[PDB]
């Protein structure tokens, strides 16, 4: 079970190869290849990007607010005179 | 006394080939790969491995077979 000698049973399967130094190292790498990553990026665009844009808008306001705090306040002079 | 018997016999065989048109054989190109069928309700596993060799009328083929002989057959029959 731990040796490529014996690991499973397969059966009615064929294969095809061809040598490394008889093809491209980079075949179709831009009529082909771009196409499928921008297919990557499309398919688990929304399942990622739209948390960490929640997590932007809850750090943008809070450092907004923090500084908002130290502000001084017009209410606690006006009647101080 | 047999070409005398060709004579008659394989005289009418045509000759003449249309346009002289004579089928030129096309050189045939060699390429590094491989093919796996696997099945493993086989008894026995049945690999072949080669590379290319010279055409038929090159001197070095002579040597190639003395390096063949070297390497040598074998079974498990030979009571060796
Ligand atoms: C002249 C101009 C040439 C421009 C070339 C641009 C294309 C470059 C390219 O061919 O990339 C492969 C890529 C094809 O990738 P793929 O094999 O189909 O998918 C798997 C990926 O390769 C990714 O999978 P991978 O297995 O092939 O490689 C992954 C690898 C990273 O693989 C990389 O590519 C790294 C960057 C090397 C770029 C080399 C470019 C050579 C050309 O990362 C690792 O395995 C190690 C991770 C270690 C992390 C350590 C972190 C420390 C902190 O080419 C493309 O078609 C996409 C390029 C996108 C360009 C957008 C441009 C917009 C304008």
């Amino acid at each position: 079970g731990r040796e490529f000698g014996n690991l499973t049973r397969m059966r009615h399967v064929i294969s095809y190869s061809l040598s490394p130094f008889e093809q491209r190292a980079y075949p179709h790498v831009f009529t082909k290849g771009i196409p499928n990553v921008l297919r990557r990026i499309r398919e688990s665009f929304f399942r990622v990007v739209p948390q960490f844009v929640v997590f932007y808008l809850i750090y943008t306001w809070g450092t907004e607010e923090f500084e908002r705090s130290k502000r001084k306040n017009p209410a606690a002079y006006e009647n101080d005179k | 006394q047999l070409l005398d018997l060709a004579q008659k016999h394989l005289g009418g065989i045509p000759w003449t080939y249309a346009e002289d048109a004579v089928p030129t054989l096309t050189p045939c190109r060699f390429t590094g790969s491989e093919i796996r069928h696997r099945d493993d309700a086989l008894p026995f596993a049945h690999v072949a491995i080669a590379v290319e060799g010279p055409g038929w009328a090159s001197p070095d083929n002579v040597a190639l077979q003395v390096a063949n002989a070297i390497i040598g057959h074998y079974d498990c029959t030979y009571g060796g």
